[PDB]
């Protein structure tokens, strides 16, 4: 049969391919200041249109972690936040000897905050004067082997300068969407049982992702999604021990915190045309910062955790384990919450031992139990060998952080004499980590509109 | 239809209504140097392939009749099932293989064919 | 002529001699980030503008007989007097409202036409 | 055949494959805002070659037969000279003066040849 | 007179002042018209324009 090949224009075939992807935010940002969110700034003004749509007969395979967008939105957020930092003052007066009082408080039931001082640069370059303010104990390190008790060091100067952060900028995560150039399209999985890899037996075209919040975090997923129907669990491998298994959570649970001193800010003048914010006086009482969860609810949450990690290593029971200690950016709950950053020792939520049978929240013996320290750091290396310095200035009165968890960040710890009740941990990790739990239904794809099949048309000269 | 009404779908229905899938090739504003560098879109992508598609002698975003002999050794499958069963979305990975001997063929037939125009009305 | 050398004329002489506002889709020269933006220029609207005067089969930029049937709840002024009194500075504002349904009408029309080519030849 | 097998070749020789010099407009990748300026390319030589190439009825990227009349006053070395014997790159030198003229013949000869397609349809 | 509110930065020489004429001039596909009626009162129809 002596058929003439033709060519079609517009044919539905795709390559995962990668590339770029736009930043955009929603519409009620953009009436505001520059870089008030910063996500009016750096990033396009959105539309939900149009609807996404279902693809009828596909098969198509996903793969989470071997994903590279999240890279992209790694060092794209990244890029954004080093811009945000340009047009601040860069402190530099204020790395000098500090002389702060020694009285103590020593009679406990109290944890507090320490008083300094220092000589400052005014309007004359050629004189100083004396200032004082309170920093928060991690902030100061003492100056010298001569020992000085008074004398005492802000803790830079030994690996970096630091930059005050404008007050005109503020750090609550709009929601942003991550979104394709035309050529290219974003495809969604729609399996709520999916196992990170392999085929989606449903998939369906997206103009763009849905919202993604960057919430900070370190040892939890704070605001974002929840799973469709149950707890959900990946890993890229269990055979090595050493990777962060993710856990999502269907119902949520709820995580509110306080910080009940009563912070007041001074003012600084600090060279020319240029002012430095501290804390000034406490209004009122010291009391320590916290943060409460209801412990029948995390309780039972935890077990629907244990049920499915019983799951793959079905002979052992289970056991949750201390953080891994040492460095405290490590073995600490840290996240962001009303411009200040938190940073909990958080042994308290994971120590029990779960064995497959459900011990219930039911009868409740008392229905306003909670399981409840965080301390406070304004010298914040906030990424490693970024530009590590941020000093976030105080903000004015208290604040309250009620929020939702929606996930863990975990490490299976290997065995020790074969024990039935082979343990699992917290896990601090990488912010990509982070991002990797809100992603993962998407891909991207290149589409090739040109391709060939046989006709029947003969042609003509 | 949106942008993808026809992924793993059947020839007749793919090959009508090609025209939506062309279209969407406009898009794109401003966000820094990489976003000026992101708009190859339709300013690269469809100048390539419109002149790949014209050189041929297909000055048109829709089906076109081409003259190169299909072949044995290239099909392999029964003429027949193809335009009632499969989708591109499997056929392209079973001629992914000949595709540069065919953007030869097309190319030359179409050079050797538009000379005949130069004595036909000479 | 021009650039603009037939605003506010008649429909015959604004119809000959349309090359003259055509051409001019070509210019631009540095002053940094913003003004490459500035450069989508012709490089977008030039190529939106042909994308859609050639998926309505009309591959020409000037005159282009299409098919779509005009209508009698479209026009509702004598079709005499338009082609030799009125300008087009005020056409495009009596008809401004059906755009978007002919331009679907046109592309849709010529997916059906050469269909009738590809068998017509089959 | 290389991007420039036949200059200083005979005419009959680079008249025909024209295309291997044609297609090479496509290249380039990032270096800062200076490259992204030099990406120029096809983006707006060949947008502006085709605009030229359409405007005058040829849509196509090889030999097209336009109408316009040759003069005594232009060519004054024999016809039957040329085709065999010389190449493009000194003919090119020989015609540089007349350039405008003919840009212009050939359009508004397109212009003045689709019109009597326009009304005899009508 | 400063540090009250700002720092300063000094002119270089090398730059100096006298304004040279500009003309803020269109892109392709767009285009400026001129009203070229004198009696305008800043509003409505220049009964006399040009490209
Ligand atoms: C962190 O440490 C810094 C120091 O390094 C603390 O800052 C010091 O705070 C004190 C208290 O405010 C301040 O001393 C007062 O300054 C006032 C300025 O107006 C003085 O008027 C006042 O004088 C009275 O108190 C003295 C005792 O402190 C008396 O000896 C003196 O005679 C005055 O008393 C007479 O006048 C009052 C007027 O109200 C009258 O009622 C009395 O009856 C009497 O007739 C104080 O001297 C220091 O100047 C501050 N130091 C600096 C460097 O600024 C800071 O408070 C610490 N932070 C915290 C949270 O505690
Ligand atoms: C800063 O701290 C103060 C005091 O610690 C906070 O004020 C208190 O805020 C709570 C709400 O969070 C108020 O509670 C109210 O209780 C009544 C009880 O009948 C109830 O009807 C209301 O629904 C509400 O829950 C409380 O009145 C209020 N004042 C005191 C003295 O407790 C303040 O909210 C904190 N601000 C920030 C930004 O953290």
């Amino acid at each position: 049969e002596n058929l003439w090949v033709t060519v079609y224009y517009g044919v539905p075939v795709w390559k995962e391919a990668k590339t770029t992807l736009f930043c955009a935010s929603d519409a009620r940002a953009y009436e505001k200041e520059v870089h008030n969110v910063w996500a009016t700034h750096a990033c396009v003004p959105t539309d939900p249109s149009p609807q996404e749509l279902v693809l009828g007969n596909v098969t198509e395979n996903f793969n989470m972690w071997k994903n590279d967008m999240v890279d992209q939105m790694h060092e794209d957020i990244i890029s954004l936040w080093d811009q945000s930092l340009k047009p601040c003052v860069k402190l530099t007066p204020l790395c000098v000897t500090l002389i702060c009082s020694n009285a103590t408080v020593k009679n406990g039931t109290v944890e507090e905050m320490k008083n300094c001082s220092f000589n400052t640069t005014t309007e004359i370059r050629d004189k100083e004067k004396k200032e004082y303010a309170l920093f928060y104990k991690p902030d100061i390190v003492p100056l010298s082997e001569t020992n000085n008790t008074s004398e005492y060091r802000l803790i830079n100067c030994n690996t970096s300068a630091c930059t005050q952060a404008c007050p005109k900028v503020t750090f609550e995560p709009i929601p942003i969407h991550y979104c394709a150039p035309a050529g290219y399209a974003i495809l969604k999985c729609n399996d709520e049982t999916f196992n990170g890899t392999g085929p989606c037996s449903n998939v369906s075209t997206v103009q763009c992702t849905h919202g993604i919040r960057p919430v900070v975090s370190t040892q939890l997923l704070l605001n974002g999604s929840l799973a469709e129907k149950e707890i959900v669990i990946r890993s890229e491998n269990l055979t090595n021990n050493a990777k962060i298994i993710i856990v999502h959570l269907h119902t949520p649970v709820e995580i509110v915190c306080t910080r009940p001193n009563n912070n007041t800010r001074k003012s600084v003048r600090i060279g020319p045309g240029q002012t430095f914010y501290a804390t000034g006086d406490i209004i009122g009482d010291i009391k320590q910062a916290h943060c409460n969860i209801s412990e029948e609810k995390w309780n039972d949450t935890l077990q629907k955790v244990g049920i499915e990690l019983q799951k793959h290593f079905p002979n052992k029971t289970i056991k949750y384990n201390q953080s891994a200690g040492g460095d405290m950016e490590i073995t600490t709950h840290s996240f962001n919450c009303g411009g200040e950053f938190f940073y909990c020792n958080t042994s308290n939520l994971f120590n029990g031992t779960y064995n497959g049978t459900y011990i219930s929240t039911n009868s409740s013996a008392n229905s306003t139990s909670t399981i409840t320290q965080c301390r406070i750091k304004q010298i914040i290396n906030m990424w490693q060998g970024v530009g590590r310095c941020m000093y976030a200035p105080p903000i004015a009165g208290n604040i309250t952080c009620r929020s939702n968890i929606t996930g863990l960040l975990l490490t299976r710890d290997g065995g020790t004499n074969s024990n039935e009740t082979e343990t699992f941990r917290p896990a601090g990790g990488d912010m990509r980590d982070n991002w990797r739990s809100e992603l993962y239904k998407y891909k991207v794809v290149k589409i090739e509109p040109l391709g060939v099949a046989p006709t029947r048309c003969k042609r003509r000269v | 239809l949106g942008f993808l009404g026809a992924a793993g779908s059947t020839m007749g229905a793919a090959s009508m209504t090609l025209t939506v899938q062309a279209r969407n090739l406009l898009s794109g504003t401003v966000w820094g140097i990489k976003q000026l560098q992101a708009r190859v879109l339709a300013v690269e992508r469809y100048l390539r392939d419109q002149q790949l598609l014209g050189i041929w002698g297909c000055s048109g975003k829709l089906i076109c009749c081409t003259n190169v002999p299909w072949n044995s050794s290239w099909s392999n499958r029964n003429l027949s099932e193809i335009w009632d069963n499969m989708t591109w979305l499997q056929w392209d990975k079973e001629i992914s293989n000949y595709t540069q001997i065919i953007y030869g063929l097309l190319e030359e037939s179409q050079n050797q064919q538009e000379k005949n125009e130069q004595d036909l009305l000479a």
